[PDB]
RNA sequence: AGAGUUAAAUUAUAACUAAGCUGUAAAAAGCCCUAGUUAAAAUAAAAUAACCCACGAAAGUGACUCUAAUAAUCCUGACACACGAUAGCUAGGACCCAAACUGGGAUUAGAUACCCCACUAUGCCUAGCCCUAAACCCAAAUAGUUACAUAACAAAACUAUUCGCCAGAGUACUACUCGCAACUGCCUAAAACUCAAAGGACUUGGCGGUGCUUCACAUCCACCUAGAGGAGCCUGUUCUA
């Protein structure tokens, strides 16, 4: 409901996130600082 | 604990107002359903007791979305009526 | 684009309170438990400069859980920390409890400054089995 | 013409509603088969019950 | 987006096995849930314990501190004004939505059809 | 309550009516007042437009009454204002010029200063939780506390004087000792505040 | 089904700091070889993704990677054959956490419980059993159709081919039998006796120490005033006389 992807692409995104985390490509507990300023895909507005 | 500290769930005050900051924070942790999970992991819940909660929550969200939906779709006809006292 | 909250460990950013980098500013560890709140202000080098509890504050088994006692440990903690010369604090709140907001305003109320608020709450990704729920 | 809220027993119970004895419409004509809650309008069923033709 | 109602429930046609077990049938009900009245907090506590500090240090002479007291009574007056205003505030609703009555006439204009 | 809801209260003050021409919203207000055909209450017999009545004195007087005697209470109040007045004369004529600048010989401002000083700031209400009654700190509205002070004064001087001691004398004593904060009335006020502090945590029990 | 791997947490155990820490509606007990912070393996368990609806015959299966791998040119089918959650048994390991039990503490007329504190078998791995669940989606399998049609409710109503099962209620997941690595077990399963019912759904009330809204105006709480219950005496009951 946020990303807005098909089932396939969501599942691949997720399997991918996990696989990037345990092998050591990506941090688990936060977004990497470098990428905080990237383009914004999602529909979440945190700050109001 | 093995990740770099202070990068996780951090918000820094701007213009010295602490209260509003803590508010933004709690809004976040609530956005992700972290508060929920904390209050939930205070105690255990057996798996049965869990699937019950799941289904209930889902039915409730369906009814909600639907209700909100008929509400907002009907929002047009709530204006002052044309034909009154025919 | 002003005051983006997460200052990076990289040196790309220069912002100084009391001249010190964000990394040099002494921490305040606030544990808020359903039954208690205890504040410890520590150096960036992790040597404790202050410790104050609701039970070290003059309260007892029940009311020590309350928010009044949280702002109360807040003030005396901020004063014993002030005496050793700490102006600023970046805060980390361990636990979701009665004394969270109360002690966090209670620090600034005892004449201490707050800059960062982060949350370190234990969040099992499914580690240990928590104790049984209570009605049973 | 009856264009208005339709009192439930109008055709079914005429003598009490309309008068001590009364003659009833020989022909009903509907410009809509619905009432504002989108149900079949009563008078369909009622006329049908009352041996009256309807157009 | 609405969570799919496809294949979830237990029916005689269903090849799969139940996802959702509904407590009550899922139908949009004609009425709407009424306004849920909010609870109260403990108001003015800050000036309360501020003045408690003021008294435990001053040996309980009120004359020693005029200020804490006055801010405490200004706070109590703010809370009373807040209670009267929250009583006459019934026009509140959700502010951008409608009060439950108007919703209910609105829906009893366009009901949902279980029957026929 | 022989009056319907229709009957508005009498405004007994002479000064409001005598000087109408400088106020716009007030001219509008008492115009809307008497133009509406408002049935207006018969003004009370106890209240008078007299320049010598203080509704504070009025209510302490009333609160001191027993049975149907307005007379006996009006007299005991006369004798108390009298005892305070003449006693302040006795303290004034035995003193030195500095203290002849300091001392207050007005029993009226001594009364208002005896009640303003005796007034407890917070007061306790019992709340039932988990089967226990806790006394919790409550912020109080002005009038309740006014009542509190007056009642305490009356109660004390009815209670703790010896049988030869007259009422107005004792009340003059406690009025004067309340002026300077050293009488048992402010002791009750201070025990109110001490008990208000010991339990202050429980103020989180307060839902209003 | 293997083989390897570990992200957050927890804990050993050290170093600083504080004397308290834990716990409930409220308290005690308990621990102060305790708590906070900083460090850290082993075991266990697998946030979020999931508002998804895949896989497996069912039980089941949602941390990571790879190897092996999902019967049948496909109707039905047993007491035969192979499976089967939890708990349980046997032997060998494991033990952060949880926890029957037991022991303290409260709660109480009592509390063998609800509430707190410990702590064990026990959940975990390897081999072997035990073969039971509300093992339920209480809806048999395989073709079909939406034609006829509403006992009631609920998952609308039916044909066709099957296989399993049901002859009042108890007695009874019982007594006897047979078989089974069980020997307080499982399976299969009666009768004497007793009753005139037992049951499914439903309707109206009444009630609910259920939830929600709005109230009580001398009225429940908060608040105001004056009394009763103690004394003498008047008068009415109740016992004795
Ligand atoms: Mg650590
Ligand atoms: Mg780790
Ligand atoms: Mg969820
Ligand atoms: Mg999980
Ligand atoms: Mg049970
Ligand atoms: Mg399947
Ligand atoms: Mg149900
Ligand atoms: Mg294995
Ligand atoms: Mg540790
Ligand atoms: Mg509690
Ligand atoms: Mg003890
Ligand atoms: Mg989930
Ligand atoms: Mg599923
Ligand atoms: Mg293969
Ligand atoms: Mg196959
Ligand atoms: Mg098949
Ligand atoms: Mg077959
Ligand atoms: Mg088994
Ligand atoms: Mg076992
Ligand atoms: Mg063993
Ligand atoms: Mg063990
Ligand atoms: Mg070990
Ligand atoms: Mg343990
Ligand atoms: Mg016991
Ligand atoms: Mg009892
Ligand atoms: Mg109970
Ligand atoms: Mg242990
Ligand atoms: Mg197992
Ligand atoms: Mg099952
Ligand atoms: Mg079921
Ligand atoms: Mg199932
Ligand atoms: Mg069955
Ligand atoms: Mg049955
Ligand atoms: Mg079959
Ligand atoms: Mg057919
Ligand atoms: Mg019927
Ligand atoms: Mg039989
Ligand atoms: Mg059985
Ligand atoms: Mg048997
Ligand atoms: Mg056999
Ligand atoms: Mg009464
Ligand atoms: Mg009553
Ligand atoms: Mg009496
Ligand atoms: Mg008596
Ligand atoms: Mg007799």
């Amino acid at each position: 409901h946020i990303t807005g992807l098909c089932g396939k692409k969501q599942k691949e995104i997720t399997k991918a996130i996990k696989r990037a985390q345990i092998l050591g490509f990506m941090p688990v507990t936060y977004k990497d600082p470098a990428y905080l300023k990237d383009p914004k895909v999602c529909n979440i507005k945190y700050r109001e | 604990a093995n990740h770099l500290k202070f990068i996780a769930r951090t918000v820094m005050v701007q213009e010295g107002n602490v209260e509003g900051a803590y508010r933004t924070l709690n809004r976040i942790l609530t956005m992700d359903g972290l508060i929920e999970d904390i209050k939930r992991r205070r105690y255990y819940e057996k798996p049965c007791r869990r699937r019950q909660r799941e289904s209930y929550e889902t039915c409730r969200r369906i009814y909600n979305m639907e209700m909100a939906r008929k509400i907002n779709f009907l929002m047009r006809k709530n204006r002052a009526d044309p034909w009154q006292g025919c | 684009s002003f005051s983006i909250y997460p200052p990076i460990p990289g040196q790309e950013n220069s912002l100084r309170w009391a001249g010190k980098k964000f990394e040099e500013i002494p921490i305040a560890h606030i544990k808020a438990s359903y039954n208690n709140t205890q504040i410890q202000v520590v150096s960036a080098a992790h040597q404790p400069l202050a410790h104050a509890s609701c039970g070290t504050e003059g309260f007892r088994n029940a009311k020590k859980g309350t928010g009044i006692a949280a702002q109360t440990a807040g003030i005396a903690a901020a004063a014993k920390a002030t005496g050793k010369g700490v102006t600023h604090v970046r805060v980390v709140v361990k636990g979701l409890g009665p004394g969270r907001l109360s002690a966090i305003k209670g620090l600034t109320m005892g004449g201490l400054e707050v800059i960062s608020i982060t949350d370190n709450t234990p969040i099992p990704h499914n580690g240990c089995r928590p104790r049984k729920a209570r009605r049973l | 013409a009856h264009t208005r809220y339709f009192k439930g027993g109008l055709l079914t119970n005429a003598p009490l509603l309309l008068g001590p004895g009364v003659r009833l419409p020989d022909l009903i004509i509907f410009l809509h088969t619905l009432n504002n809650v989108f149900e079949p309008h009563v008078a369909v069923r009622d006329a049908a019950k009352m041996n009256i033709p309807t157009v | 987006a609405t969570p799919s109602l496809r294949g979830r429930l237990a029916r005689l046609g269903n090849p799969r096995r139940p996802i959702l077990k509904p407590n009550k049938p899922l139908i949009l009900a004609n009425h709407v849930g009424e306004r849920r009245r909010e609870k109260g907090e403990a108001t003015c506590i800050t000036e309360m314990s501020v003045m408690m500090a003021c008294w435990k240090q001053n040996e309980f002479r009120d004359e020693a501190c005029r200020k804490e007291i006055q801010d405490f009574f200004d706070c109590a007056s703010r809370a009373e004004a807040a209670r009267k205003m929250r009583s006459i505030q019934e026009n509140l609703g959700e502010l951008g939505s409608l009060p439950p009555k108007k919703l209910n006439k609105l829906l009893h204009r366009f009901p949902n059809k279980p029957h026929v | 309550s022989r009056y319907g809801p229709e009957y508005k209260d009498p405004q007994i003050d002479k000064e409001y009516y005598r000087k109408p021409l400088a106020e716009q919203t007030e001219e509008e207000k008492y115009e809307r007042d008497f133009k509406k055909t408002q049935l207006i209450k018969a003004a009370p017999a106890t209240k008078t437009s007299s320049v010598f009545e203080d509704p504070v004195i009025s209510k302490f007087t009333n609160m001191m009454m027993k049975g149907g005697n307005k007379v006996l209470a009006r007299s005991l109040m006369t004798q108390t204002l009298e005892a305070v007045k003449r006693k302040q004369f006795a303290k004034y004529h035995a003193a030195s010029a500095e203290e002849q600048a300091t001392i207050e010989r007005n029993p009226y401002t001594i009364f208002h200063q005896a009640l303003k000083n005796c007034e407890p700031v917070i007061g306790l209400v019992p709340i039932l939780k988990g089967g226990h009654f806790y006394q919790v700190p409550v912020p109080l509205a002005d009038r309740r506390r006014r009542f509190l002070a007056m009642k305490w004064m009356i109660a004390e001087c009815r209670e703790k004087k010896h049988r030869r001691v007259l009422m107005p004398e004792k009340l003059s004593q406690e009025l004067l000792e309340a002026f300077h904060n050293q009488g048992p009335v402010i002791k009750r006020k201070h025990d109110m505040h001490k008990m208000a502090e010991a339990n202050r945590a429980l103020a989180h029990y307060r839902w209003w």
